[PDB]
């Protein structure tokens, strides 16, 4: 549901900088990438040009690679986590099952019987709850345990 | 980040377990699979348009 | 004559590949295959075989790359007027790469 | 004058001795009981070859009894023996000796100096930068470059494998 | 041949020689007075490198 | 306002934590609620830090290594503007404040005065010609926070809008180590800094000298003098699983 | 076609100035093949990798009587210069010879050493009308 532009504008009569119109390879499109596509100047057709830069299919392919990079980039900035490979024994009760690979079965609910329905795929675990498991060697806990909020405590929002 | 990919042999863990890369080599023997050594880790790009 | 024959993609042809290799190797004297050159071995005798294109390393070009002794310059402009002849005085211990004996 | 001959691959005979690994690796958690169960041995037989050892904690490798039911094979069986592939190449291997070919250089002498010039057609973008010693996390970096009396040399490293590119 | 020789000479002479500053000073963080901000960051940490690459 | 009397009441109202963090969706009352708290606090004449937008620190113009704290960092522009407005907002109370620990030797230009107040100190921080302002502000922020943590009787209200920016990494990354080692040619140093860009680990906000000061007050007990009424910001760009390029108009 | 410069003048239609899909024009006429670049010298209209072997056409493949011209994708090799043997290429009107050998040629394909469209024009291969049209464009003097 993005508002951004995913399509390169079609070649036509030369666009110029106007109210309501900008040049085709103007620096403001695709975050200035259009540099890669630009033949500057009053191009002399017969003698000069770089053919791929006016070609619709080629140009659009390039733009599509750039969009893909944008999405990839933002999906990785979106991660706060690493995948760690933990032996079956030591893992929390919810993962003790079989977990079909991606796009293999129906998107899968973590624990329907305990009232948790969410993708097991996207469930993220706290480095602090897995401490005993991930750093057994260390003796004394490296990360201090999470402090949690009493939801039965009388605090400012309960009006007391 | 620029890092060294790393592998922990199961004999060295404080519980033996089957490492995903090892499994990957199994899968490569079974369906004979070219493992591209120079495949850049940074270049995962799904094809947005069709996917 | 009645064989199971692989089809389509080249992977499926494992047997055939081995045979094609065996055959090729058997038929093809090293004496002859010596003589096939790679572009860089050939270009090694061009007077300026190595420099950086502008995309990545351009600023790493050195003035030491230029074969200035090969040409003739104008003092005022700083421009190349003529080029000396390359071939007559050209000495090399390596017309072919060092490992090629014909 | 030349000293020996090597038999063609079809003439080779395999022995249990050459085929199965004599020795076994020891896991961190290992007991003699565990190892024996893994190799199907009786525990006493495992002791016998290993000199009545009791605790295995100080050992990389334990010697395996011939009595063992499940051994490891020394090398993957479905692998092709090198004698076969070299039988494919026989003429070439004789020519290698005739012409006294030690090496055929793939790249020109100075090639690493020009990064964008020699791109083999197996090479892929984006290029990877050479590694750097302390870079993997802020604590390591800080310890090595910024503040050098910093006590924690790296941020706690989970003993299990962390897959940084994933999937 | 001489057109080529000469243009190689020119190309390398350009790669080797210095250039004008690449950044547009009309915007930020570059407009800032040369004694502060990015320019401080440049004078003390990046200067040597910026000169090695000749402001290409 | 008078906490020392009400200590039990207060501590039960936050349940032992040091103040609150207000959270919600984008665009509900959060930043506004913080404004109001600053109004209530300052009208009642309490000493108040107000960071109106946290992004001026963690996502900044630029980032200097701090001068006297090894291994930490500054946002020099954020810091300077802060030292300025903090001083002029609290000037009444801050002029009564005497310095329990700051060196009495501070470097000073001819015709200028050694600070005897917290106000005087903050003044000393931001009034200088650049570049001097830059190192002065580092020293000054370190000592300011060291002074704040040492005051146990005078209520102090710290309002930070967008705390959630202070609790993770800033958008600055540690300089590539080859900026630190000096160089002859790019030709062969075995260096890539000019060839390829690369990401180095982000600098965590907790390594900003300012945020260090605050965290020091939160985490150490034996500071029940201080109240953090703090806020969250969800102002982030939208991302739904594909992104095109934003139309700049 | 209007004028028949070859047999195909009879068989082919021009279809005005008609557009073909990208990089497929029926007839490969490489006007650009000699198009000077100092910085791109080794990447332009040459092999995409310097580890590629020279083409078929640098080698004598079979039992030959001899050839008239060598192909134009043949690459100029130090021996082309040194050996002092005939090196011909088929260009128009007839054939171009490399007579004056230089090392500056080495490592490029003869495509690149032979100017396809010469600044030189024969007035005798031109109709009086065509000569007029070449004077309009400011090529021929008159
Ligand atoms: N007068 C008044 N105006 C409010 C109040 N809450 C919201 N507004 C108005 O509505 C806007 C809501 O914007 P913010 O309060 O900045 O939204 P926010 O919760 O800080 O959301 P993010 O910063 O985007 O995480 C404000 O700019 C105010 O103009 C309120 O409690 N009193
Ligand atoms: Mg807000």
């Amino acid at each position: 549901v993005s508002t951004g532009e995913f399509d390169h504008p079609p070649f036509q009569f030369r666009q110029r900088h106007t109210f309501n119109t900008t040049p085709l390879h103007d620096a403001n499109r695709f975050g200035g990438r259009t540099a890669y596509l630009r033949e500057i100047g009053p191009v002399n057709i017969k003698k000069q040009g770089r053919r791929f830069k006016k070609d619709p299919r080629t140009v659009q392919f390039n733009v599509d690679v750039w969009c893909a990079q944008q999405t990839l980039r933002k999906r990785w900035k979106q991660r706060d986590w690493e995948v760690i490979e933990i032996p079956f024994r030591l893992v929390p009760r919810e993962q003790q099952r079989v977990i079909p690979e991606l796009y293999t079965d129906i998107p899968q609910m973590t624990d329907p019987a305990r009232n948790d329905f969410s993708n097991i795929r996207n469930k993220v675990y706290d480095r602090e709850e897995l401490q005993g498991v991930l750093f057994p060697a260390a003796g004394a806990m490296l990360y201090p345990p999470l402090q949690r909020v009493d939801k039965q405590a009388m605090t400012l929002d309960k009006y007391l | 980040g620029v890092h060294r990919v790393g592998y922990t042999h199961p004999s060295t863990l404080p519980v033996p377990c089957a490492q995903r890369w090892d499994l990957r080599l199994a899968r490569a023997r079974i369906f004979q699979e070219y493992i591209e050594e120079k495949a850049p880790g940074a270049w995962q790009l799904e094809d947005e348009r069709s996917m | 004559r009645y064989k199971a024959s692989p089809h389509g993609y080249i992977r499926h042809f494992e047997n055939e590949v081995r045979d094609l290799l065996q055959y090729v190797d058997g038929v093809t004297p090293w004496k002859q295959a010596q003589k096939i050159r790679t572009y860089w071995e050939v270009r090694s005798h061009h007077p300026m075989p190595q420099f950086n294109r502008p995309e990545v390393a351009m600023h790493r070009n050195t003035v030491g790359l230029l074969p200035a002794h090969m040409w003739e310059t104008d003092k005022k402009t700083g421009k190349v007027k003529s080029v000396k002849d390359s071939v007559r005085d050209y000495q090399t211990k390596t017309p072919y790469p060092k490992w090629v004996q014909l | 004058s030349e000293t020996e001959l090597v038999a063609p691959l079809s003439c080779w005979t395999s022995t249990s001795e050459s085929e199965f690994s004599p020795v076994e690796r020891v896991h961190a958690n290992d007991t003699l009981v565990a190892i024996a169960r893994r190799l199907q041995c009786s525990e006493e037989a495992l002791r016998a070859v290993n000199d009545g050892i009791t605790d295995v904690s100080g050992l990389d490798f334990v010697r395996v009894p011939p009595e063992a039911r499940r051994p490891r094979r020394l090398v993957e069986p479905q692998l092709r023996p090198q004698a076969a592939t070299d039988a494919l190449l026989a003429r070439t291997i004789a020519e290698e000796e005739t012409f006294k070919l030690k090496s055929i250089p793939h790249l020109p002498q100075n090639a690493e100096r020009f990064p964008h010039e020699y791109h083999t057609p197996t090479s892929r973008f984006p290029p990877t930068p050479s590694e750097t010693p302390a870079t993997q996390d802020w604590m390591a970096y800080t310890a090595k470059y910024l503040d050098k009396q910093f006590t924690i040399s790296a941020e706690p490293a989970p003993v299990y494998n962390v897959n940084k590119l994933w999937p | 041949h001489r057109a080529l020789a000469d243009s190689l000479r020119a190309y390398v002479e350009f790669s080797t020689s210095k250039r004008v500053e690449p950044w547009d000073a009309r915007f930020k963080p570059f407009d800032r007075i040369e004694k502060d901000g990015v320019y401080v960051l440049m004078r003390y940490m990046m200067e040597e490198k910026l000169q090695l690459c000749n402001y290409h | 306002q008078h906490w020392h009397t009400k200590r039990s009441v207060l501590s039960s109202l936050t349940n032992g934590r040091t103040g609150f963090i207000v959270d919600g969706p984008t665009g509900c009352g959060k930043s506004a609620l913080m404004c109001q708290v600053v109004h209530f606090a300052r009208s009642r004449n309490i000493v108040t830090l107000y960071v109106p937008d946290a992004k001026v620190w963690t996502h900044g113009e630029w980032c200097w290594p701090s001068t006297i704290l090894p291994g930490f960092f500054d946002a020099p522009d954020a810091a300077r503007s802060f030292l300025k407005y903090f001083a002029v907002a609290n000037r009444a109370t801050l002029t009564s404040w005497k310095l329990r620990c700051t060196p009495k030797d501070l470097p000073t230009e001819q015709g200028e005065r050694q600070p005897q107040n917290l106000y005087e100190l903050c003044e000393w921080g931001h009034r200088a010609v650049a570049p001097a302002s830059i190192d002065r502000q580092s020293v000054c922020v370190k000592f300011l926070m060291d002074e704040l943590s040492e005051e146990k009787k005078l209520p102090v209200v710290i309002v930070v809008d967008g705390w959630n920016l202070f609790s993770h990494e800033t958008h600055f990354r540690y300089p590539h180590p080859d900026f630190l080692r000096g160089l002859a040619s790019f030709n062969e140093s075995s260096t890539d800094i000019d060839l390829y860009p690369q990401e180095l680990p982000r600098i965590p906000a907790s390594r900003l000298s300012f945020v260090r000061g605050l965290n020091k007050m939160i985490l150490s007990g034996d500071d029940p003098n201080k109240f953090f009424i703090t806020c969250t910001t969800r102002d982030f760009k939208p991302f739904d699983g594909i992104s095109g390029f934003p139309n700049v108009e | 076609l209007k004028i028949a410069k070859s047999a195909f003048g009879f068989y082919l239609a021009r279809r005005g100035q008609r557009k073909y899909p990208f990089l497929r024009r029926p007839h490969i006429k490489n006007t650009h093949s000699m198009n000077p670049s100092a910085p791109y010298f080794w990447s332009f209209m040459t092999a995409k990798s310097q580890m590629a072997f020279l083409p078929e056409e640098n080698y004598i493949t079979g039992d030959w009587t001899g050839k008239f011209f060598v192909s134009k994708r043949q690459v100029y090799t130090l021996q082309h210069a040194t050996s002092g043997a005939k090196v011909r290429v088929k260009s128009f009107p007839s054939i171009f010879e490399f007579n004056s050998p230089s090392r500056w040629n080495i490592g490029k394909e003869m495509n690149t050493l032979t100017k396809p469209r010469m600044d030189l024009i024969d007035e005798q291969m031109l109709t009086k009308k065509q000569r007029l049209d070449y004077v309009r464009a400011g090529l021929l003097p008159k």
